[PDB]
């Protein structure tokens, strides 16, 4: 009935995947000692 | 005429999820890079070589900390183009030069031209006036003076604000210490609209859900409104009457309550902003020379404005050396101005 | 409605968990990798703990020319031993 | 028809052009009192030795200030937070010197704003309106007495409350800042969201249904005679104002029922504003904002100064240079 | 730079011995010194008499000399004035005085070595910071 | 799913708990489980405060403040505020913890088990909110369990080992009071001082005497004022000048609520008696004069003649006068020569501050406790770096006292905001338009134009 790939589609893309690896590049942060 | 313009325009005007239009080839590609940026930085960029700063998640600083700070002094007012004769084509000194600062600042720039352009743009569609895009000529002016003619004025980008929670309070500090910012009359202004506009919002606010007709029979009065309905869903006669008897004057005309509304900070925000162009270049609301002669000659006379005189004094000796590490202030102990025991 | 399928019909159905459950630990994994291998210090040029300053040295290397300020940050580096 | 029926008849009477009502009653005397001892001061107030080193400071107009400079001046510090009326001086000069006029002022403006607010809910329930708009209220009341009189009694003195003036309200904040830090503190960073947003939503709503009115009049006249006092329709078109702001952002980020949308204008700002007078109220006790000085550190111990560290340096300077004569021992612990 | 042992070594007695310290024993060290001795001497000034410092230079010239393991750990064990004229026991925290200065009741020996090599080591990475006061905050 | 959704009630799901107005049995519920939870919170949090706890230590130096409570009763202290026995809080805590349970259990019970309304099912324990005699029946009740709560700690402090005293002769200790103050003057004239400096009301009171004879005066008088209560009905005045409903009484609670919390924050942040700075740390005017004694002492001892140190203003560097003539400390700490506490007045004569005294009395024990007090200011940021908001990170400390007055005034705060949305609620649906203003029948247009 709908389509799957919209510019809908890619705008929540170019957000939400960055963001999913940003999280776990600031996550490994966390345990990193001087 | 149904040729290839006529197509495209077809195309970029379907009623989607999130509207595009001929503003979106401007407006999305600039605040997608600005915003991205400005994540890339505060997440993984230093300021070790152009500040003396750690900057970063990765260097340990939090969300309060971090920033994407301005370049170095020695660039000057360089656009610092990631091809340009600084950087010379590589990403990994473009960024220790502070190229993400001048990066997310003008693609920031024409990123709120394409957001003013979408304004006009979906307003013209759907067929109504164009005062929200009007509305917002006054964050525009607010960014371009701030973050563009204030530091073309200084001596380079160094001086601008830097793009971080803390670096902006230091942005703050530094305007009260150098340019006595908070008795610049323009200034003033600003602050005026800014406190006015959030009385308006609240008044207005508070106004019309405490004269709500009953228009529904619940106890949660959201439900009694249809957004098609044609009657006022509150009473302008018992607010009116509410505000004569409590504030001796009250607002009457509906519509100029709410170009007003529009009015008041739209203005106070144009007027800080021609406040800022004049510390572009020092020209400063620093004294009262009146005032001056006065204590100069006078060692008893002593008022809250040369009481806070001696605070930016203290500012900038106190600042100065690690703010400006660029020009290798060395003060020694004594000669820091300091009062008794402290 | 704009004609995109609802997002709440999208994030309840089967298809999508099975796609995302994959896609956003392996994103979330690879975004770890990238500081824990140490590849984002070299990307981005940022100092590692024991890489601002030299042993000895309590000066910034600040950057003070604006044309060879490039070989002045390499310069700067090569003097960390 | 008795005497004090009549009198309660006239307090509480919906045809006074200002309505009084028994809050009014106290809050009229209260807020004369306090205006006309705030004028006579502001243009011909002696200087006052705020901070009880006998180190008088000049805030009116009279003795050398302007607009911009003048203030009614804080009491002195050696009277800290003792009650100082007029009846507790030896005479006017001594009340004056002292800096006896704060303290008139400010009791009678706290007493009367508080009954401003009473005033508002109780003519609202004589007109038969709903009752919350002394709550919005609330968030300007509750500031004016963080700075007047919550933040002197933690400190211990009224000498530290805010001076009743332009530059002597900048003095209060750059103290402040060096006391408190308070720029790092989250109360006044939600403050700065409350006014900022305040203001953005205010040109918002005013921009949106102004640019939605109906057309009801010629170019040659005002777009404002085609609203008239008291009219049964709205007068501009919601559902178009839905309808562009919508696409400008998307569909869902849009309000298009009037009496929430007009919640969220009052909720926001009130809700910041209480939080940043809850900030300068517990900075009144001293719990003061984020401080990172020297929280990042490199591998060998050196410190790696932040921006953080930066705004440090600049309270340092404010810290050295306030009350330059009023410290005799180290630390400045109130 | 890097927390080296040409760092973490200090003089262990006035005679020129010198001792070691592991990274260990020096964070240690800064844990204790802030459970214990913070409250008044953090940065390495003294907040109740800003007069004397924790400065190696001032150590160096008590008496007896304190610019060293054992001259640290005998005073706390038995602190004295600058010019070792008078015990401040019953004003300064010591095992002397653990009856009335309780929080050091738990410290050990070991604990006292510890605290002493954090305070000779700190101002070798943190130079005139340490002892300095605000002005080099 | 009775008045369980929003056409049933008439309330949204964000106001769900007005549903329960009319529905004792289940309101009944919510306050039972709601009980739980303070008595589960003060009992795990106990449990937590101890197992974090190094009795060397301070007390305020460790993030506790529910020890402090349980140590100024009495329990597992001794001389000096030293903690001698632990034991006494686990059991405080435990007991605690173990009772929540039995609240839950009633709580979840009535509030999803038991019978909706009350009033079908006992005439004794259902109510009309209208009912003015059964309401203040209720309200009697109570009082007589809250003048039953006030003797339990007279009790405590005549019969059941005493109370911390800090103020007791050789340097604080647990002391049994035998003769606590009945003199209505001195109990009731607390009452009648101005809250101003120097007098602070009632959070002046300085001694244990007085405390425990207030809690005796305290205890009958909410017992007589139960009775009272339980044998009559409103009168006719009283009846004239409230509004009666649920919201209404919910509305008065939370003006009384507001008003006690900003009296506690005062109380927490300048008495030094019922709060002693042996478990919260000194308060501020406390640690500011003890700044001013320490050099003071320094300075002495370096040979200065502090009696005449005239410093740069021409006040004296470390003495001069108050207002009225008392000797007391100088610089900016001349704000706080109200201050009294047990290591300072031993230098106190007639005058104020003795100059002799000062010269040849002062003990390394009032030099010691000045020196911790100075160091132990109630300043600090919120991520808890103890001192100025100019100082460096080492020092992980903020006061109890800080803690305490910042959480309760934020908290009072609320609560009378919460006053002011109830009562005017109240009043606008007692008289019927708290829904709004009815079209056909606009107040306004029935009134005279006001020009
Ligand atoms: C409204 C809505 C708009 C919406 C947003 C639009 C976004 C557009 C983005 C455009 C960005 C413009 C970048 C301009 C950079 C710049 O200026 O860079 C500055 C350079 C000049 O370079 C500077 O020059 C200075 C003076 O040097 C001169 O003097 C020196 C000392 O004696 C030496 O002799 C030296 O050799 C000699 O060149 C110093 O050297 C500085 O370090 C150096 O940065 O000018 C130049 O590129 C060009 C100068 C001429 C054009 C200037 C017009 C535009 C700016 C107007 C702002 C007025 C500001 C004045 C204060 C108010
Ligand atoms: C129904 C409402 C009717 C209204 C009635 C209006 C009548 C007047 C209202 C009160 C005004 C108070 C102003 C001064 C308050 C103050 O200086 O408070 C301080 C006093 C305590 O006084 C202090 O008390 C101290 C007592 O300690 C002494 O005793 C101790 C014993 O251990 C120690 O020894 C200590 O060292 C020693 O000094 C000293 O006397 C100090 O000098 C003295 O300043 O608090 C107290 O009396 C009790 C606390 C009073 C409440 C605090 C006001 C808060 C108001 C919040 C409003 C928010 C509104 C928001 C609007 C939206
Ligand atoms: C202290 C907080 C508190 C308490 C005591 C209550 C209590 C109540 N609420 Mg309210 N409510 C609250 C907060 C609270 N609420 C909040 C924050 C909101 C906003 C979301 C609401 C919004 C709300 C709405 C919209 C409604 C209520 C309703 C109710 C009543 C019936 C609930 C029910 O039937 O659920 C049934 C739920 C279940 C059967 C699921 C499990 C529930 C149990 C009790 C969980 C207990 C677990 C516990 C760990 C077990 C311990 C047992 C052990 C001691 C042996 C009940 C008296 C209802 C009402 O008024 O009815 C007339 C109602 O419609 N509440
Ligand atoms: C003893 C105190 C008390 C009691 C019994 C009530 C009872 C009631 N209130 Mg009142 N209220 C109170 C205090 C109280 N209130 C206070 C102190 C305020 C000022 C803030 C209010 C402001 C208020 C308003 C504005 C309204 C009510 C309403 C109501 C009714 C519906 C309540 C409901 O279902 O909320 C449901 C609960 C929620 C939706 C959850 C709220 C979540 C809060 C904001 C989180 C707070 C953050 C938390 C403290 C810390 C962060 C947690 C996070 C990190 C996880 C109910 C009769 C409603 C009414 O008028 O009905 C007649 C209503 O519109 N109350
Ligand atoms: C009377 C309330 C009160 C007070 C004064 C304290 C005080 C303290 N707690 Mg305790 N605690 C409390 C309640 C309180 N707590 C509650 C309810 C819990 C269960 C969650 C705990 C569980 C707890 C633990 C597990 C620990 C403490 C600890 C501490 C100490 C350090 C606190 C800190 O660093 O905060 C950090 C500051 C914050 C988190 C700021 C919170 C900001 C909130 C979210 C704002 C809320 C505003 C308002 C309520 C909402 C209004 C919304 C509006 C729309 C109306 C300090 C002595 C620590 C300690 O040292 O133990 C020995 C510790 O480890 N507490
Ligand atoms: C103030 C709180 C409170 C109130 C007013 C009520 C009231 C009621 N309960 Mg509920 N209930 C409660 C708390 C409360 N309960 C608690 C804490 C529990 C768990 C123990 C329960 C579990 C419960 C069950 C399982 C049932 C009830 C029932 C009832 C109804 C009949 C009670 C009766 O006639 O007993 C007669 C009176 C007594 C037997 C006297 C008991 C004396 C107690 C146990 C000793 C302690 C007294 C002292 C004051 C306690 C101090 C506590 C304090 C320290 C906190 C009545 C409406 C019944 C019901 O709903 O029927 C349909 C029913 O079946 N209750
Ligand atoms: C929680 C406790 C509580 C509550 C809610 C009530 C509630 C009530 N009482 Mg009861 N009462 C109580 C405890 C309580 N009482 C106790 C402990 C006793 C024994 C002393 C009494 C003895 C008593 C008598 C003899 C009478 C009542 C009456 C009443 C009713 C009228 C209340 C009223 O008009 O107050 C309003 C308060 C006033 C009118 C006082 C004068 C107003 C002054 C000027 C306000 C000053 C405020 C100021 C800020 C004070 C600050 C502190 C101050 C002490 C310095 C009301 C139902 C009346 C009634 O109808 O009985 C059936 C009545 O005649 N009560
Ligand atoms: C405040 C209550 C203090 C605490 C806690 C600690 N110290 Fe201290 N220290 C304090 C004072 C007032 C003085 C001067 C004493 C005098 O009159 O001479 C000192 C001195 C020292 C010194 C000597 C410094 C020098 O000679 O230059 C040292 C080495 C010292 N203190 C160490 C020390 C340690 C290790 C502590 C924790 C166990 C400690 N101090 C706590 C005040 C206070
Ligand atoms: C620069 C550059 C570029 C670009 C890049 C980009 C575009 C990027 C993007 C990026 C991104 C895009 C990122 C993102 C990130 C995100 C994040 C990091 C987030 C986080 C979040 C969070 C953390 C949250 C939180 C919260 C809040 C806020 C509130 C609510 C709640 C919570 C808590 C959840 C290029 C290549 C072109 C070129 C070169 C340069
Ligand atoms: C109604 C309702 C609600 C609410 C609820 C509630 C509120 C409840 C409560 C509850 C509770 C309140 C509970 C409690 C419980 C408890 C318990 C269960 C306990 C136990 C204990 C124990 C087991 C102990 C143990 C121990 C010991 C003994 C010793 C020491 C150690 C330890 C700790 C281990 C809600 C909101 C959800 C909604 C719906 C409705
Ligand atoms: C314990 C103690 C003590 C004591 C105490 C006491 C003895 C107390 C008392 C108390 C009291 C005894 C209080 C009272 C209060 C009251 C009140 C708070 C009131 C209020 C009122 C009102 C609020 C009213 C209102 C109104 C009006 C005015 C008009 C008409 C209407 C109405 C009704 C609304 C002492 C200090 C010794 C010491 C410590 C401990
Ligand atoms: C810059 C864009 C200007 C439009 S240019 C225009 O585009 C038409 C498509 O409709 C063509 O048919 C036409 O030949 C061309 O000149
Ligand atoms: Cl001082």
């Amino acid at each position: 009935s709908y389509p799957i790939f919209t510019v809908r589609w890619v705008a929540v893309h170019t957000l939400a995947v960055p963001t999913i690896f940003f999280l776990g590049a600031i996550a490994a942060m966390q345990f990193i000692q001087r | 005429e149904r040729g290839w313009f006529d197509i495209l325009d077809d195309w970029l005007k379907r009623d989607r999820f999130v509207f595009v239009g001929w503003s979106g080839i401007l407006l999305f590609p600039c605040a997608y890079l600005a915003l991205g940026g400005w994540l890339t930085g505060t997440t993984f960029v230093t300021s070790w070589y152009t500040h003396g700063l750690a900057s970063s998640y990765l260097e340990g600083c939090n969300f309060l900390t971090v920033a994407v700070s301005t370049p170095a002094n020695s660039m000057g007012h360089s656009l610092l183009l990631l091809w340009g004769p600084e950087a010379q084509g590589d990403f990994t000194r473009w960024c220790q030069l502070g190229g993400l600062w001048t990066f997310i600042a003008l693609h920031g720039a024409f990123g709120l031209i394409g957001f003013m352009l979408r304004q006009f743009e979906i307003a013209r569609l759907v067929g109504v006036r164009p005062y929200n895009a009007i509305a917002f000529s006054a964050p525009i002016a607010v960014f371009v003076s701030v973050f563009l003619i204030y530091p073309l004025g200084q001596s380079s980008w160094f001086f601008a604000p830097s793009f971080g929670v803390a670096a902006i309070f230091r942005f703050l500090l530094f305007f009260q210490g150098f340019h006595n910012w908070t008795l610049n009359p323009f200034h003033m202004m600003g602050v005026a609209g800014v406190l006015g506009g959030a009385l308006l919002c609240a008044i207005h606010g508070a106004t019309v859900e405490n004269t709500l007709f009953q228009d529904g029979e619940g106890a949660s009065t959201f439900r009694a409104f249809n957004p098609t309905q044609a009657e006022e869903t509150y009473s302008m006669v018992t607010a009116n009457r509410f505000w004569s008897q409590i504030f001796g004057i009250a607002f009457s005309n509906k519509r100029w309550l709410h170009f007003f509304m529009l009015f008041v900070p739209v203005t106070g925000l144009w007027m800080s902003a021609i406040g800022v162009v004049g510390l572009a270049l020092n020209l400063r609301s620093y004294d009262f020379i009146s005032q001056e002669i006065r204590a100069a000659e006078d060692p008893e006379f002593e008022t809250f404005y040369t009481k806070n005189l001696l605070l930016n004094e203290g500012i900038r000796a106190w600042m100065a050396p690690q703010d400006q590490p660029h020009e290798n202030f060395v003060f020694p102990e004594e000669v820091l101005p300091r009062g008794n025991a402290l | 409605t704009t004609g995109e399928r609802p997002f709440s019909d999208i994030i309840t159905s089967v298809r999508y968990w099975v796609i995302h459950s994959i896609t956003i630990p392996a994103l979330f994994i690879a975004g770890w990798l990238f500081v824990s291998t140490g590849l984002a210090y070299d990307v981005f040029g940022t100092p590692r703990p024991d890489s601002y300053y030299a042993q000895e040295q309590r000066s910034i290397p600040l950057v003070t020319d604006r044309f060879e300020a490039k070989q002045q940050v390499e310069t700067f580096l090569e003097q960390l031993k | 028809a008795n005497l004090w029926e009549r009198f309660c008849n006239w307090v509480t009477s919906t045809d006074n052009r200002l309505y009084v009502g028994w809050f009014g009653v106290i809050m009229i005397p209260t807020l004369l009192a306090a205006t006309i001892c705030f004028v006579i001061a502001f243009i011909a107030a002696p200087p006052v030795d705020i901070d009880g080193i006998r180190e008088p400071v000049s805030g009116s107009l009279l003795y050398g200030n302007n607009i911009i400079t003048g203030a009614v001046v804080p009491s002195s510090n050696a009277i800290g937070l003792h009650f100082y009326p007029i009846w507790e001086a030896a005479s006017l000069d001594e009340w004056l010197y002292n800096g006896g006029p704060y303290q008139l002022i400010i009791f009678h403006f706290l007493l009367g704003a508080s009954c401003y607010m009473g005033r508002q809910w109780e003519l609202s329930y004589r007109l038969g309106m709903r009752p919350w708009i002394c709550v919005a209220y609330s968030a300007p009341l509750a500031s004016a007495f963080a700075v007047f009189l919550i933040y002197p009694i933690g400190q211990g003195s009224f000498s530290d409350g805010m001076p009743l003036g332009i530059s002597g309200t900048f003095n209060f904040m750059i103290v402040f800042q060096a006391e408190h830090n308070i720029l790092m503190h989250p109360f006044h960073q939600l403050g700065v969201a409350g006014v900022f947003g305040g203001a953005l939503f205010c040109a918002m709503h005013g921009s949106l249904v102004t640019s939605s009115l109906i057309r009801e009049t010629t170019e040659t006249e005002s777009a404002n005679y085609g609203y008239k006092f008291g009219q049964e329709e709205e007068t501009y078109n919601i559902v178009a104002a839905h309808g562009y702001f919508g696409r400008l952002i998307f569909q869902y980020a849009s309000f298009n029922n009037s009496r929430s949308l007009h919640f969220f204008l009052a909720a926001w700002p009130v809700v910041g504003v209480w939080f940043a007078a809850l900030g300068i109220s517990t900075m009144a006790f001293n719990l003061n904002g984020f401080n990172f000085n020297h929280s990042v550190i490199d591998a060998k111990g050196n410190v790696i100064n932040t921006w953080a560290d930066i705004i440090n340096r600049a309270n340092l300077g404010m810290e050295v240079m306030h009350e330059r004569n009023a410290h005799n021992f180290p630390l400045d612990l109130a | 730079a890097e927390l080296t042992p040409e760092v973490l070594t200090v003089p262990l007695n006035s005679e020129g011995k010198t001792i070691t310290l592991t990274e260990k024993q020096y964070l240690e060290g800064k844990r204790l010194f802030q459970y214990a001795c913070a409250s008044c001497h953090v940065g390495g000034i003294t907040k109740t008499n800003p007069s004397l410092d924790l400065r190696t230079e001032t150590l160096a010239l008590a008496t007896p000399p304190r610019d060293n393991i054992e001259g640290l750990v005998d005073y706390m064990k038995n602190p004295t004035t600058y010019d070792g004229e008078q015990e401040i026991a019953e004003v300064h925290p010591s095992l002397r005085s653990a009856d009335i200065f309780p929080k050091m009741r738990n410290l050990t020996e070991k604990d006292l070595v510890a605290i002493a090599g954090h305070i000779l080591v700190e101002p070798k990475i943190l130079g005139d910071k340490w002892g300095g006061g605000k002005v080099y905050y | 799913a009775t008045n369980r959704d929003q056409e049933s009630s008439g309330f949204a799901w964000w106001a769900g708990n007005a549903r329960l107005i009319n529905l004792s049995g289940k309101l009944l519920g919510a306050h039972v489980a709601h009980a739980g939870l303070i008595v589960f919170w003060a009992g795990a949090m106990t449990l937590f405060e101890l197992a974090h706890f190094i009795p060397e230590k301070p007390m305020y130096e460790q993030g506790l403040i529910l020890i402090p409570h349980i140590a100024t009763l009495g329990w597992g202290v001794g001389p000096g505020g030293e903690v001698v026995d632990t034991f006494p809080f686990f059991v405080v805590g435990v007991v605690h913890l173990i009772s929540s349970a039995v609240l839950g259990f009633g709580g979840v019970y009535h509030a999803i088990r038991g019978p909706e309304t009350l009033e079908e099912y006992s005439s004794f324990f259902g109510y009309d909110w209208k009912d003015k005699n059964k309401m203040t029946t209720i309200l009697g009740f109570h009082l007589i369990v809250l003048g039953i709560g006030a003797l339990l700690l007279v009790a405590k402090a005549m019969f059941f080992g005493g109370l911390y005293d800090t103020w007791a002769p050789g340097g604080g200790d647990v002391r049994v009071i035998t003769n606590p103050t009945l003199d209505p003057r001195v109990i009731f004239g607390y009452l009648l001082k101005s809250p101003f400096g120097g007098e602070g009301w009632i959070v002046s009171v300085n001694n244990l005497e007085d405390v425990v004879g207030g809690h005796i005066w305290i205890g009958l008088i909410c017992i007589a004022g139960g009775i009272w209560h339980i044998l009559t009905t409103p009168f006719g005045w009283a009846r004239r000048a409230f509004i009666w409903s649920g919201e209404a009484y919910l509305s008065y609670s939370l003006g009384a609520l507001s008003m006690m919390g900003f009296i506690a924050t005062c109380f927490v942040w300048f008495n030094n008696t019922v709060y002693p700075s042996e478990f919260y740390g000194p308060t501020g005017p406390e640690a500011s004069q003890a700044q001013a004694m320490t050099f003071l002492i320094r300075d002495q001892k370096l040979g200065a003649n502090v009696g005449s140190a005239q410093g740069p203003t021409g006040l004296g560097k470390y003495l001069m006068r108050s207002p009225t003539g008392e000797i007391i400390f100088g610089g900016e700490t001349m704000r706080f020569w109200d201050f009294r506490g047990p290591w300072l007045e031993p230098l106190r004569g007639p005058n104020g501050l003795d100059l002799n005294k000062i010269k040849n009395d002062i003990q390394p024990w009032q030099e010691r406790r000045a020196a911790e007090y100075m160091t132990h200011a109630p300043l600090g940021s919120l991520n808890s770096v103890g001192g100025v908001a100019t100082e460096i990170n080492s020092v992980n400390f903020v006061s109890p006292r800080s803690w305490l007055a910042t959480s309760h005034f934020v908290l009072a705060f609320f609560f009378l905001v919460g006053h002011l949305w109830h009562a005017g609620r109240a009043r606008a649906a007692a008289a019927g338009f708290e829904k709004g203003i009815d079209r056909e029948s606009e107040p306004v247009l029935s009134m005279p134009s006001l020009d």
